């Protein structure tokens, strides 16, 4: 999705 | 040794008047040609917030929580299983709640809770994640929300420099974008405490980011300049063959997912094979920007809260269309519409007021050669590619092109000018891929789906084939 990022 | 720490050279310092200060892209624009060389930089804000942080979080939003995402800091090395498990235990706390715990922490670590001079906590840091015995931090990245204050007399809140209006700035070409997305059109709230770090990254798009620090300890920055970039991994990928601060050692990676295992190394190595390095120490009131593919780490020296966004300008386009090809290369879905930018911001070039287009900051008219060399470049490649596939006679239908930009089904690549369609509509592919070796489940007839107002833009494309530097 539209977004930034990291490991959830 | 860590002696590095202490002749690590510093990055520029800007100080603007409030005269200068204007919004923060022609600012950029006037300091570019020689903070660009640097990757970061710093520019303390003469303008004061009347509401601060806390104030605003407090009573001009209203119940503001927020959940924090737990990170090892360094330790034998963490699995994937083990890694994604714990990133989100992190409890849910209250602006007051988390800065109150992470002072006892800071108080139980050094029997006291008074910040501390920043080349201690600096080599404090490098020296736990050497051989530390604490497992984790909690840092409330990517929280969304601002605290740049809504009230009309707050000087910072009313100016240009607030993150919520940079995206839609006159010379910030996201502007142009159609939906929005958290981080790059919209700022995020980071929240951080003692060694709360954010490893090397490059960012998304190469993409520009400006980060404001509202209030609490001191943050610390390492920046690479863009020049450095291609180096910079190259060293990477040496020295984690080395088994120099090294990672699980898959060993079959893109190069982001080698950054997300290794544990986060210092600046040395990068020093010792002659990698240019700059420190920026960020305090309350300050700005750091980091300029397109600049490689930047940093960790917190305390509590405190920063606020950030990306962003581009067109001096940023050469640096997108790198990233768009490693995310073919990678085969990964882009985080920008690139054609669709260059097409809609070229095509504001073109039928210019031209009233405007006169004397103005050799950074901007760079940008402006910039996006008008990528528009020629995508016009007359999207020409060859429309005069081979009409002399295939494999391409059964033209249907003006109506949507916005969509994703190739194979390479992932966005199509804003045109792309084939199959039968079931699940299958359209960019115009890189030969036609006749399509095999798609759905059948044999391809239908090219074309902008409008093609013509247009290939009259723009040869109005600035001609002009001077575009060639
Ligand atoms: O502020 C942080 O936690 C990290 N910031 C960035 O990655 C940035 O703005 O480029
Ligand atoms: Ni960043
Ligand atoms: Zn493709
Ligand atoms: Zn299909």
């Amino acid at each position: 999705a539209a977004r930034k990022s990291a490991p959830a | 040794d860590l002696k590095w720490t202490e002749r690590l050279p510093e990055c520029p310092v800007y100080r603007p008047t409030k005269e200068e200060f204007e919004d923060p892209l022609t600012y950029l624009q006037k300091i570019f040609p020689e903070a660009s060389k640097y990757g970061i930089c710093k520019i303390v804000s003469p303008l004061t917030a009347t509401v601060p942080a806390g104030a605003v979080l407090m009573k001009e939003k209203s119940n503001f929580k927020f959940t924090t995402r737990v990170q090892p800091l360094r330790l034998a090395e963490w699995d994937s299983d083990d890694k994604v498990t714990f990133f989100m235990s992190g409890r849910t706390y209250t602006f007051r709640d988390y800065e109150k715990m992470a002072n006892k922490v800071f108080a139980r670590r050094y029997c006291s809770g008074g910040s501390l001079p920043d080349s201690f906590l600096e080599k404090e840091f490098w020296k736990e994640i050497a051989c530390g015995k604490t497992e984790t931090v909690e840092y409330a990245c990517d929280v969304d929300g601002s605290a740049f204050s809504s009230a009309p007399g707050d000087p910072l809140g009313s100016s240009k420099w607030n993150l919520n209006k940079v995206s839609r700035l006159p010379k910030s070409t996201l502007r142009l974008l159609e939906t929005s997305i958290p981080g790059v059109t919209e700022p995020m709230l980071y929240i951080g405490m003692l060694f709360s770090m954010f490893a090397w990254h490059v960012e998304d798009h190469y993409l520009y980011s400006i980060n404001y620090q509202h209030c609490g300890a001191s943050k610390t920055w390492y920046g690479i300049p863009g020049s450095a970039a291609l180096k910079f991994e190259k060293v990477v990928k040496e020295c984690v063959y080395n088994d120099d601060i090294l990672s699980t050692n898959g060993e079959d990676g893109a190069f982001d997912v080698l950054l997300g295992k290794t544990t986060i190394f210092p600046p040395k190595t990068l020093l010792d094979h002659n990698v240019p390095v700059y420190k920026a120490v960020q305090k309350p009131g300050e700005f750091v920007v980091t300029f397109p593919r600049a490689y930047h780490a940093g960790f917190s020296h305390g509590f405190n809260c920063g606020e950030a966004v990306n962003f581009a300008m067109g001096d940023w386009f050469p640096f997108g269309a790198i990233a768009s090809c490693r995310y073919a290369h990678l085969n990964r879905v882009p985080l920008l519409p690139h054609e669709e930018l260059i097409c809609k911001e070229a095509m504001l070039l073109n039928s210019s007021s031209k009233s405007e287009n006169l004397d103005l900051t050799p950074t901007e008219l760079s940008g402006q050669r910039s996006i008008k060399t990528a528009f020629v470049h995508l016009i007359r490649f999207l020409h060859l590619a429309r005069w081979s596939l009409m002399k295939s006679g494999l391409c059964t239908g033209l249907v003006s092109n109506t949507y916005g930009t969509i994703v190739c089904s194979l390479c992932k690549r966005d199509c804003y000018l045109a792309f084939i369609n199959c039968e079931c509509y699940s299958h359209p592919v960019c115009l890189r891929h030969d036609v006749k070796k399509l095999d798609l489940p759905c059948g044999t007839t391809h239908t090219l789906y074309l902008r409008d107002n093609i013509e247009d833009m290939e009259a723009a494309a040869m109005k600035f084939e001609k002009e001077d530097g575009v060639s």
